[PDB]
């Protein structure tokens, strides 16, 4: 029958910023998970509930794939149990997470000489994200007790700090593209197999 | 669009006096304010920031205070080298707004102006435009009437003048009135003389010169 | 040594464009907000625009909105201002300034640049001595445009007793200057007095010996 459009998710030309991570629903298809592993062009490949071998031998009700961009300093946080700028205020994975986390260095595609100022994370937030919650607010945050009147100024900062992607950057401050595969099981029949 | 209202516009004081300047903000800005001192045509320099705290290298006489709407800058013993315009800047919400600015004068004992006069040299006449200059050097206060007479005849409207700022040491101004003449009007007349009248002088001082030494 | 070196600036035929550049040293520039503030001749400080520490955020004054484009490069620490459709009114000295880090509310400013928006072609001045008659000698800087000149006496080795005056704007439309220095009358035949003018707008640098 059908193939899973995992090639559309990974090899897509546009990725989103972390705060507005793009999630896509993969269903009614069959994809090769051994073949994803047999890349060896991914710098990070960690799976959390599942074996990357036993994935071709499985079926799930829904497969979810979230795609964003972070820096390398931050890649260690796309994991259960992680606390951080990203792990708290941008994109958080629960502690029962079964899935894979895949990320590679996209400095050739995702940075510019003048500054690629188009990817952003949420530096400032009142509380931590719930797992898999999305915050798209652009309210002007408040750090000190003086209010903000919706404009930026000292101790009233804009919540979204642009990554300053230049290629000359060091490894940690280079863009890493990321895709998280979560695998759901519910009473509904299986739709993504091997 | 927080407006800053700063007083005075202009204060004049003598050495060792305590200048006090007030900036009031049109809404609560709760200590997000800085105080600058800008000599003429020069970059503003930082003295106080965070409403009260003194930048490194800013003499201890300067000091800030306030929180919310009322803010003061204080020079506990004014100095000959503090002649400037002083601005406050609000940092609470963009756009950054500034105070009006306060000019500061230094008051000193009257001084008399040493008056030199200068000829059209010997190059300007190759260009056909001669220029006579009259130098009023190191006087106080700033007000001075310079009078240009060409053959005991008053010249109005062929004379431009400009004045220095206060000396960083003794607070005196200097002044230069530049008279302009065609080569034919410089050749038409002999005695050129500069009549200076000033507070410090008991009677009007006049230096002349004869075209032809 | 915190320092913001500004550059560019100068005489722009009205309607044209100019770029303004601010070389940042001495601090973690990528931590600090930044601002472009201009100051008409002997008038207030007008804030014009700013850019967040990340360049995420940006706002312009209504006096320049849409007309000016502010930018920052964060590897070369500079901050840039692209000024288009310049007017008569846009004539000012332009200052860049760090506004604050997330943590240190400590401004600092650059030396400024004279953006001079008019239609007059740049002319180099003429320099005539104001020779002596304690003694007083000087220099005459006439018929230049635009501003500024810089006079320096004996190559910045004679700064005690110098009074360089403001530029008088002549009826011709050309600025005139006057710079004079008083000296020991007796040291006149012994010490040589030379005035150095430098007019970067027309690339003119003169040295008149005064005698
Ligand atoms: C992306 O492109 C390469 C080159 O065609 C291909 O071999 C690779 O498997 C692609 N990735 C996916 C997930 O299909």
């Amino acid at each position: 029958t059908n193939l899973c459009p995992f090639g559309e998710v990974f090899n897509a030309t546009r990725f989103a910023s972390v705060y507005a991570w793009n999630r896509k629903r993969i269903s009614n298809c069959v994809a090769d998970y051994s073949v994803l592993y047999n890349s060896a062009s991914f710098s990070t490949f960690k799976c959390y509930g599942v074996s990357p071998t036993k994935l071709n031998d499985l079926c799930f009700t829904n497969v979810y794939a979230d795609s964003f961009v972070i820096r390398g300093d931050e890649v260690r946080q796309i994991a259960p149990g992680q606390t951080g700028k990203i792990a708290d205020y941008n994109y958080k994975l629960p502690d029962d997470f079964t899935g894979c986390v895949i990320a590679w260095n996209s400095n050739n595609l995702d940075s510019k000489v003048g500054g690629n100022y188009n990817y952003l994370y949420r530096l400032f937030r009142k509380s931590n994200l719930k797992p898999f919650e999305r915050d798209i607010s652009t309210e002007i945050y408040q750090a000190g007790s003086t209010p903000c009147n919706g404009v930026e100024g000292f101790n009233c900062y804009f919540p979204l700090q642009s990554y300053g992607f230049q290629p000359t950057n060091g490894v940690g401050y280079q863009p890493y593209r990321v895709v998280v595969l979560s695998f759901e099981l519910l009473h509904a029949p299986a739709t993504v197999c091997g | 669009d927080i407006q800053l209202t700063q007083s005075p516009s202009f204060l004049s004081a003598s050495v060792g006096d305590r200048v006090t300047i007030t900036c009031r903000a049109s809404q609560g800005i709760s200590s997000y304010l800085a105080w600058y001192q800008q000599k003429p045509g020069k970059a503003p320099k930082l003295l106080i920031y965070a409403a009260s705290t003194l930048q490194s290298g800013v003499p201890s006489r300067f000091s800030g205070s306030g929180s919310g709407t009322e803010f003061t800058l204080t020079i506990s013993s004014l100095q000959p080298e503090d002649f400037a315009t002083y601005y406050c800047q609000q940092l609470n919400s963009y756009p950054l707004t500034f105070g009006g600015g306060t000019k500061v004068e230094i008051k000193r004992t009257v001084a008399a102006p040493s008056v030199f006069i200068f000829p059209p040299s010997d190059e300007q006449l190759k260009s056909g435009t001669a220029s006579v200059v009259c130098l009023l050097n190191n006087f106080y206060p700033r007000e001075a009437k310079v009078q240009w007479k060409v053959d005991n005849a008053l010249q109005s409207g062929n004379s431009q003048e400009s004045v220095t700022e206060q000396d960083s040491k003794d607070s005196t101004y200097s002044l230069s009135s530049t008279l302009t003449l065609s080569k034919a009007d410089y050749e038409k007349h002999k005695v050129y003389a500069c009549e200076v009248t000033h507070q410090g002088l008991s009677s009007p001082v006049t230096k002349s010169f004869n075209r032809g030494e | 040594q915190v320092q913001l070196v500004e550059s560019g600036g100068g005489l722009v035929k009205p309607g044209g464009s100019l770029r303004l550049s601010c070389a940042a040293s001495g601090f973690t520039f990528s931590d600090y907000y930044m601002s472009w503030i201009r100051q008409a001749p002997g008038k207030g400080l007008e804030w014009v625009s700013y850019i967040s520490s990340s360049g995420s955020t940006i706002y312009y004054a209504d006096s320049v909105k849409g007309r000016f484009t502010i930018s920052r490069d964060n590897a070369k620490n500079s901050l840039y201002l692209q000024m288009n459709s310049l007017r008569a009114e846009d004539t000012a000295v332009y200052y860049c300034a760090r506004d604050f880090s997330h943590q240190q509310l400590v401004p600092s400013w650059g030396q400024g640049t004279l953006v001079t928006v008019s239609s007059a072609s740049t002319k180099g001045p003429s320099v005539f001595p104001l020779a002596p008659s304690t003694a007083a000698l000087g220099c005459l800087v006439k018929d230049y445009f635009p501003e500024p000149v810089t006079v320096s006496w004996n190559s910045g080795a004679l700064t005690s007793g110098v009074h360089t005056f403001p530029a008088v704007l002549q009826s011709s439309g050309l600025y005139s200057l006057s710079s004079v220095v008083t000296v020991p009358s007796s040291s006149l035949g012994t010490q040589t007095y030379i005035c150095n003018v430098n007019h970067k707008p027309s690339n003119t640098k003169v040295d008149k010996k005064v005698e």
